[PDB]
C-alpha cells in the first residue's frame, strides 16, 4: 500500500466524474463553463475521497462516486460564494483568479446555485449510479444519503458556520463551534453518505461520523497552526504548542473510532487522517 | 377557485413550523418565505390520479422554499440595481447565505414528509428530488435567470420565461405527476402543461406588477402579439389539459382561467 498514489488515483476518478457531469455543449454555455471553471479547477479532492473510502471500508467505491461528486460540488458552491466581494473578497487564490473575477458577481452567484442543485440532482438521479448495486436497499439509502447531505449543508451545518464567523476577541466554545460547523460538517456528510451508500450498519455509520467530526476540527486547527509558519485563532487562545497538543489529541481521538473496523480496508481512512494532520501546506 | 386559498393557507402553516427560530440566519430565512402558481398546481395535479394529498403537501412546501431561495438571489444588488428587500434587511451578506440554506431545506422537508413508505416508494422519491434539483439547476431557472441579465428582443429569443418562469411550474406539474402514479405518456403531457401555465401567469402579468423578478414581453414586442401569445398558450395548455379524461379535471382547467384575472 502507497497512499499518495491512492490519492492521486481517486482524485483523477473524481475529476473525471465531475467533467462528465457538466456538458459544456448545452446552451447556457457561459454558465456551464462558469460551473466548470469553478468545479474542475484542480484541488486535492479530499472530501470526495473520504466519502469513497467510507464506502469500501463498510461495498465498493463506484457505488458512492455520485455522492463523492456531490460533496465536491457542494464544496465548490461553498467557495464560489466565499470569494464574492460581498463576503470574503480575496479574489485570487491558488494561482487562479476567483470565479467572480472572470465572470463577474451575478454569474458567480448563479454558478454556486447551479452546483448545489446539480449535486442534489446528480445524487438523486439513478442514471448516475453503477449497475452492480444491491438495487433494493440502495434506493432507500440514496434518500437518506441525500437527507444526510442536506442536513449538513443548511441551517444546521455549514451556513451556521459561515455565519457565526461573519458575526465578529472570541471564546473557545464558540471557536470550535464555528469550525465544527464550517469544516467538520461537510466531512461528516461525506463519510456518512459514503457509509450509507456502502450499506453499513448504524454502529459503523455513527463511528465514521464522529470520526469525521474530529478530523473536521483537526483539519482547521492545523490550518490555524500552519498560519504561523512563513482573525481570532487557536494558537492565540491556547498557545502554540498548546495547539499542537490539542491537535495531537484529536488525531488519536479519530483513530480509536476506527477500532471497530479492520485496518485492512480502513488504511485509506487512516492515511487520510494522518495527511490532514502533518500537512505542510 | 378559492380552493387555492385553502391550499395556500395550509402551505403557510407547515412552512412556519418548518422554519423554527432556533439558533442561529434562521430569523433571516423566515423573512424570505414570509414577507401563485407553482405550488398549488402540483397538489391539484397530484390530486389527479387520486393520491392522498398529505403526500404532495411536502412537495408544495419544498417548492415555495425553492422559489424563495433563488428569489433572494434575483433581487440581490449586483443584479437589477433599482428599487423592503430581503437582502437589504439582513445584509447582502446573510442574504446570500440564507438562500444557500433554503435549497437544502427543501430537500430535507421533502424527505421528512412525503412519507416514503406506504405510498411514494423511494425510487419515485429520488425522481422527485431530481426533478426539483433539475428545476433549479443549470438547465432550468438558473439558466433562465442567467439569460435574463439583460439583447432582450427576439421572436423566439424572447422566451426566457420558458426557463425562468416556465420550468418552475413545469416540475410543479411533473412533481404532482409522479406522486400519484402518472404514466410516461402523461409524463411530458402533464409537464407540458406546467411549462406553459408558468409562462401564462407571468406573461399575462406583464401588464401590471411581491412576486418574483426585465426582458418583458410587451416592451419587447407588439402587444397585439403579447395579447396573441396568451390565447396561443391558453389553447395549447387547454389541449394538454383536455387529454385528461374521467374527470374531475374541472379543477385542472380553472387554473388556466384564474390567470385572467386576479
Amino acid at each position: 500500500f502507497d497512499f499518495n498514489a491512492y490519492m492521486g488515483e481517486k482524485a483523477a476518478a473524481v475529476n473525471r466524474a465531475l467533467d462528465a457531469s457538466i456538458p459544456a455543449d448545452e446552451p447556457p454555455a457561459a454558465l456551464h463553463e462558469a460551473m466548470r471553471y469553478a468545479l474542475l479547477a484542480g484541488g486535492k479532492r479530499v472530501r470526495p475521497a473520504l466519502c469513497l473510502a467510507a464506502c469500501a471500508v463498510v461495498g465498493r467505491e463506484a457505488w458512492a462516486m455520485p455522492a463523492a461528486a456531490a460533496v465536491e460540488m457542494v464544496h465548490t458552491m461553498s467557495l464560489v460564494h466565499d470569494d464574492l466581494p460581498c463576503m470574503d473578497d480575496d479574489d485570487l487564490r491558488r494561482g487562479k483568479p476567483t470565479c467572480h473575477v472572470v465572470y463577474g458577481e451575478p454569474i458567480a452567484v448563479l454558478t454556486g446555485d447551479a452546483l448545489l442543485s446539480l449535486s442534489f440532482h446528480h445524487m438523486a438521479r439513478f442514471d448516475s449510479y453503477p449497475p452492480d448495486i444491491d438495487a433494493d436497499k440502495h434506493p432507500a439509502r440514496v434518500v437518506r444519503a441525500i437527507g444526510e447531505l442536506a442536513r449538513c449543508i443548511g441551517s444546521e451545518g455549514l451556513v451556521a458556520g459561515q455565519v457565526v464567523d461573519l458575526e465578529m476577541t472570541v471564546p473557545l466554545e464558540r471557536l470550535e463551534y464555528i469550525h465544527l460547523h464550517k469544516t467538520a460538517a461537510l466531512l461528516e456528510a461525506s463519510v456518512v453518505i459514503g457509509a450509507i451508500l456502502g450499506g453499513g450498519s448504524d454502529e459503523q455509520i455513527e463511528s465514521l461520523r464522529m470520526y469525521a467530526r474530529s478530523i473536521g476540527l483537526l483539519f482547521q486547527v492545523v490550518d490555524d497552526i500552519l498560519d504561523v509558519t512563513k482573525k481570532t485563532t487557536y494558537p492565540k487562545l491556547l498557545g502554540l504548542e498548546k495547539s499542537r497538543e490539542f491537535a495531537e489529541k484529536l488525531l488519536s481521538d479519530a483513530r480509536e473510532q476506527l477500532s471497530g473496523f479492520d485496518q485492512e480496508t480502513a488504511a485509506p481512512l487512516l492515511h487520510l487522517a494522518n495527511y490532514i494532520a502533518y500537512r505542510q501546506n | 377557485r378559492l380552493y387555492w386559498t385553502s391550499l395556500i393557507a395550509d402551505v403557510e402553516a407547515e412552512l412556519d413550523a418548518a422554519m423554527p427560530i432556533r439558533t442561529p440566519i434562521h430569523s433571516a430565512m423566515r423573512y424570505a418565505v414570509l414577507p401563485r402558481a407553482p405550488p398549488v398546481l402540483c397538489v391539484a395535479a397530484c390530486e389527479l390520479l387520486g393520491a392522498p394529498r398529505e403526500a404532495a403537501l411536502p412537495a408544495a412546501v419544498a417548492l415555495e422554499m425553492l422559489h424563495a431561495a433563488s428569489l433572494v438571489h434575483d433581487d440581490l444588488p449586483c443584479f437589477d440595481a433599482a428599487p423592503p428587500s430581503t437582502h437589504a434587511a439582513y445584509g447582502t451578506d446573510m442574504a446570500v447565505l440564507a438562500g444557500d440554506a433554503l435549497f437544502p431545506l427543501a430537500y430535507t422537508h421533502v424527505i421528512a414528509h412525503t412519507p416514503s413508505p406506504d405510498p411514494v416508494p423511494h425510487a419515485v422519491l429520488l425522481r422527485v428530488l431530481g426533478e426539483l434539483a433539475r428545476a433549479v439547476g443549470s438547465t432550468g431557472m438558473a439558466a433562465g435567470q442567467f439569460l435574463d441579465l439583460a439583447a432582450l428582443g427576439e421572436a423566439e429569443v424572447m422566451k426566457v420565461l420558458t426557463k425562468k418562469f416556465g420550468e418552475m411550474a413545469e416540475c410543479s406539474a411533473a412533481c404532482g405527476a409522479m406522486l400519484g402514479g402518472a404514466g410516461p405518456d402523461e409524463e411530458a403531457a402533464l409537464r407540458r402543461y406546467g411549462r406553459t401555465i408558468g409562462v401564462l401567469y407571468q406573461l399575462v402579468d406583464d401588464i401590471r406588477s411581491n412576486g418574483k423578478m426585465n426582458a418583458s414581453v410587451l416592451r419587447a414586442l407588439g402587444m397585439d402579439r403579447a395579447l396573441g401569445i396568451v390565447e396561443e398558450l391558453k389553447a395549447q395548455a387547454k389541449m394538454e389539459a383536455d387529454r385528461f379524461g374521467d374527470k374531475y379535471g374541472e379543477r385542472v382547467l380553472p387554473l388556466y382561467s384564474f390567470v385572467d384575472y386576479a
